Order: structure tokens, then sequence, then C-alpha cells
């Protein structure tokens, strides 16, 4: 026997990727950890958007 | 801008931290490299690296000596790093009894080759050469590792002792008697003319005079036979284009008492050269004289 | 629009002489004052013990070998490098502003990452050479079966 | 890295990027209906069994 995910996952598309996406015309995965990780001085990733 | 850090003591490196341990203390960490001091961090000497064959690295295993770059037009390696004592074998200006001690110690497979190469071409020895400075370590193989100085003061790495640089006795030439405490050393070369061969002479010359135009003057007083050989040779053969009976080199500033007369030794053989410990190297490029 | 996913720094595994089998096969013994030395020498005395001969034959005779063992020097480097702009901004601020921040923690992590690989890349290069010590006096199977 | 005695080469420090990219293969399939089943299930006529 083994567990499995039972559903399909949901990306949601955040409010900043909208700007991005207007003006920059590209759409980085997570940005707010993005700009929060930059800030605070930590390169190393959380994990895995 | 504030008058306090406009009259504040220059910058000090002598005691504030040097940049490794400026990092690791902002991070907290540790690595076990020993980071603090830095060696050669001091250094003023200009170094480069050279790498040669094995054979011409005899006599350069004591270190100091000039090293020079020699040209050759073949595809494969185009130039190859001889030494002063080596290029001794080609002059006019050694005696029989040193010339065979330098072509019997010299026999190596790669120094016959530069012979060949430097005297194949209808060139000169002038425009063959080219003048690197001083040399100062040794890491033997089937290919050699040396180091050079091109504008320095020349020491061992932690400057436990200063490094001499040796002349063959041969080749030192003076023109003076009395040595102001300060001399200048100069590479020189001249040609005879008068022979079938465009006869070559080394000569390492030890003199007072920093300025171009006397130091020329007393050269060709001195060289004034091999000026007329160039003259000869002009007028007799037409149709021939001879040019500079000496050109000059200036490399060196060294305190006039420190020279000294010693011998080296390798390979069991004894040769005579002369000594200048607290030397240093300042590099000028060839200059022609008529 | 184009989508940027994730972007990933390689996870990379540290590795040292002393984790490793090899470890057993040497004795490791730190000792900062190495610079200064180039001779290590140890001394080696037997006696060999003889058998009393039979009648008529020659006779043995109280023997002694005295026989000494040298070192071998293999040093062993790594170069690694630092930009100027990682220089100049690990020393300096402009501004405070927010982007000399950034520029300062890249500058910081750079170096010490350089230091990081380096560190490792010399433990790789001492169990290396010391593996190319043990190798190079190994004779091969003939001769010792032989032996 | 590994380190290497001196005179013999030695490794620079280096670094590499790589971009991976996506790939687009959709699908699709269709269904009929009947017009006599698609008109009773709209609207029904006299009521009758």
């Amino acid at each position: 026997t083994v567990s499995a995910p039972a559903t399909y996952g949901n990306f949601v598309l955040s409010p900043e990727n909208a700007v991005t996406a207007i003006s920059y015309h590209s759409i980085l995965a997570d940005f707010n950890s993005y700009k929060a990780h930059l800030t605070s001085g930590q390169p190393h990733l959380p994990n895995d958007s | 801008m504030d008058a306090r850090a406009v009259a504040k003591r220059p910058r000090d490196p002598a005691d504030e931290d040097n940049e490794l341990v400026t990092a690791l203390k902002a991070k907290r960490e540790v690595n076990t490299i020993s980071v603090r001091y830095l060696y050669h961090a001091d250094h003023q000497a200009l170094t480069a690296r050279f790498f040669v064959p094995e054979g011409l690295v005899e006599f350069e295993a004591q270190p100091g000596a000039l090293l020079i770059r020699m040209e050759t037009g073949c595809d494969s390696p185009r130039h190859l790093y001889i030494s002063l004592y080596l290029l001794g074998i080609r002059a006019s200006n050694v005696s029989a009894s040193t010339r065979c001690l330098l072509e019997s110690v010299y026999t190596a497979s790669a120094a016959r080759a530069a012979l060949q190469w430097l005297d194949l071409g209808p060139h000169l020895l002038h425009r063959r050469l080219e003048t690197l400075g001083c040399v100062k370590t040794v890491s033997l193989g089937i290919t050699s590792l040396l180091t050079c100085v091109m504008r320095g003061y020349l020491y061992n790495t932690l400057k436990t002792e200063v490094f001499a640089l040796m002349i063959p006795k041969d080749m030192y030439l003076t023109w003076e008697e009395t040595r102001g405490r300060l001399q200048y050393v100069y590479l020189i070369i001249v040609y005879d003319y008068d022979g079938p061969e465009t006869r070559p002479g080394i000569y390492v010359l030890t003199s007072s005079i920093a300025h171009w135009q006397t130091l020329v003057d007393v050269a060709r007083g001195k060289f004034a036979r091999e000026r007329c050989s160039f003259v000869n040779r002009r007028i007799t053969r037409p149709r021939q284009i001879p040019l500079c009976t000496g050109v000059i080199q200036k490399l060196g500033w060294c305190l006039a008492d420190d020279i000294h007369t010693s011998f080296l030794v390798h390979k069991e053989l004894k040769l005579s050269v002369v000594r200048l410990d607290n030397f240093s190297v300042e590099l000028g490029d060839f200059r022609e004289f008529v | 629009f184009e989508a940027i996913f994730g972007t990933f720094c390689n996870r990379l595994e540290w590795v040292y002489f002393l984790t490793s089998g090899l470890a057993a096969a040497a004795h490791a013994i730190k000792f900062h004052d190495l610079n200064k030395l180039t001779t290590g020498k140890m001394l080696f005395h037997v006696q060999v013990p003889r058998v009393a001969s039979g009648a008529g034959l020659p006779t043995s005779r109280q023997t002694t070998i005295m026989v000494t063992k040298y070192s071998e020097k293999s040093p062993i480097t790594i170069p690694f490098e630092l930009s100027a702009a990682c220089l100049t901004y690990l020393r300096e601020t402009f501004e405070g502003t927010i982007l000399d921040k950034i520029l300062n923690v890249e500058a910081m992590h750079t170096v010490l990452r350089a230091l990081k690989n380096t560190a490792d890349a010399m433990e790789r290069g001492l169990i290396h050479s010391f593996l190319q010590t043990l190798l190079r006096k190994a004779p091969p199977y003939f001769v010792v079966q032989t032996l």
C-alpha cells in the first residue's frame, strides 16, 4: 500500500506577477519570497516554487 | 566631506584586517585555512612565471641569473628562454677555458638547438634577443618552473635573505677606477665586422653614469677598434647593409660597495663569477649607437 | 509572457580525508611548524638470531644491520580568483542604498563561497596526494607473490 | 576540484549555468448526440407514458 496525492495541485498567479508580466514581460514564481529573501540578505532559496 | 576626515592620518594596511578576515568575521565562520596573514602581501617586486625545458636549467639551480628571451621563426614554440651564462658560448669575449667549460656543462639536447637558432638566421643578435630581468626559484623536472622579477628588489618569499645576481667574470667590464656609492649596470653587445662572420661580443658594464650621451661617448671611446671594423666592412663590401657596431640596454641599479667576487659550483664543476647582492632591476629597451 | 520557475544552486557535497576509508591506511599528524624543516629520518636497529651450527661446518657470527628510512615531500596547491567588483565592494559602501546592500551581500557570499570551495578542494587534493604516494610505491601482485 | 603538485597544471575555479525548457502537447476528443435525443431532452410534448 502507498500514499498518493488525491487531487491536482493549484498554482496561483500573484498580483505582483501581473504588473511584472505587463511591464517586464516575465513572471517570476513566488516573487514576494524572492524580494523578501533578496532584501533580507539570504541567498539560498527556501524551497522550489 | 569634513575637516576631521581630511586631517585624519592615511589608511593603515599595516594593522587593518585583510579582506578574507573581514568576510569570515562578517559571517562568523572559520575554515581550516590559516587565513589571517597573506604571504607576499607587502611585496613591491613585479613577478612573472616562465616554463623552460630541462636542458637549460643548469646554472639556474643556483638562484640568481639573467633570463633572456630568444626568437625562432618556426611555427612550433616561437620563443625559448635562455640564460646569460649559456649565451656566453657564442660570444667572442670569453676565454677558451671558460667557453670549453660552458660547452661541456650545457651539452643537453635542448641547449644546442637554441645555439643553432641563434646563428642560423641572417639577423644579428641585437634584433633576436630581449631581456626579462632576474630569476630566483627552481622546480626541476622534464619541464622546470622559473619565477622572475621585472621591476624589483631581489628577495626570498619571507624576505629572510636578499638574493644576489651573478655575472660571469669574462663578461664583466668597468670603465672607471673609483666608484661612486651609486652606479648603474648595463648590458652591452658589440660586433666585429672584419671577420667573415658578424662575430658578436657580450659585455656587462657597471658605471656611475646615468645620462645616455656621456655613456655612449665613453663606449665609442673604448670600442674604437670595433667601430673602425664596422666602417671598414661598410666601405669594403658594397650592397651589404651593416648597422649598429654596438647596442646598449639599461638593466639595474646597485650600491657600489655591494660588489663582490665569488665562485659558483654546479655538477661539481667550478665557474668564476662577479656578484651583486643588494641588487635591483630597472628595465629599458635596446638602443643603438654608431 | 515568459515564465521562469524556481532557480537552483548546486547542493555541493562535502568530503574529508578522515571520513574516508583511506584514512585507516594512514596515520595523520598535524604540525604547525612543518615549513621550516626539510629532512625526516627514522632508524631501525635489528639483531638476527643465529642457529648454533653442527660439527665441522663453518660457524656463524654475532651480526647486526642498521638501516634508516627517509622522507618524501609532495606539496599540493590550489588557486582561486576574485574579481575587482567583489574586492572593491567588500570594503566600501555607496550612499547606503538597498542596491549597495545587495552588492555587499553578493560580494561577501562570493568570497566566502570561494574560500569554502577551495577548502573542500584542498581536502580532496590531500587525499589524492596520499593515494598518489601510496600507489607509486606499491609493487604489483606477481612480484610480491614470487617474493 | 582537487589539488596537484607544484609545476603540474591546476584546475581553474569554474561555474556553469543550464536552462531547461518546456514542451507543449494538447489533447482533444469529441462526443456526439442524436437530434431526437436532444429535442426530447430539451422539452416535452403532451404528457404520455
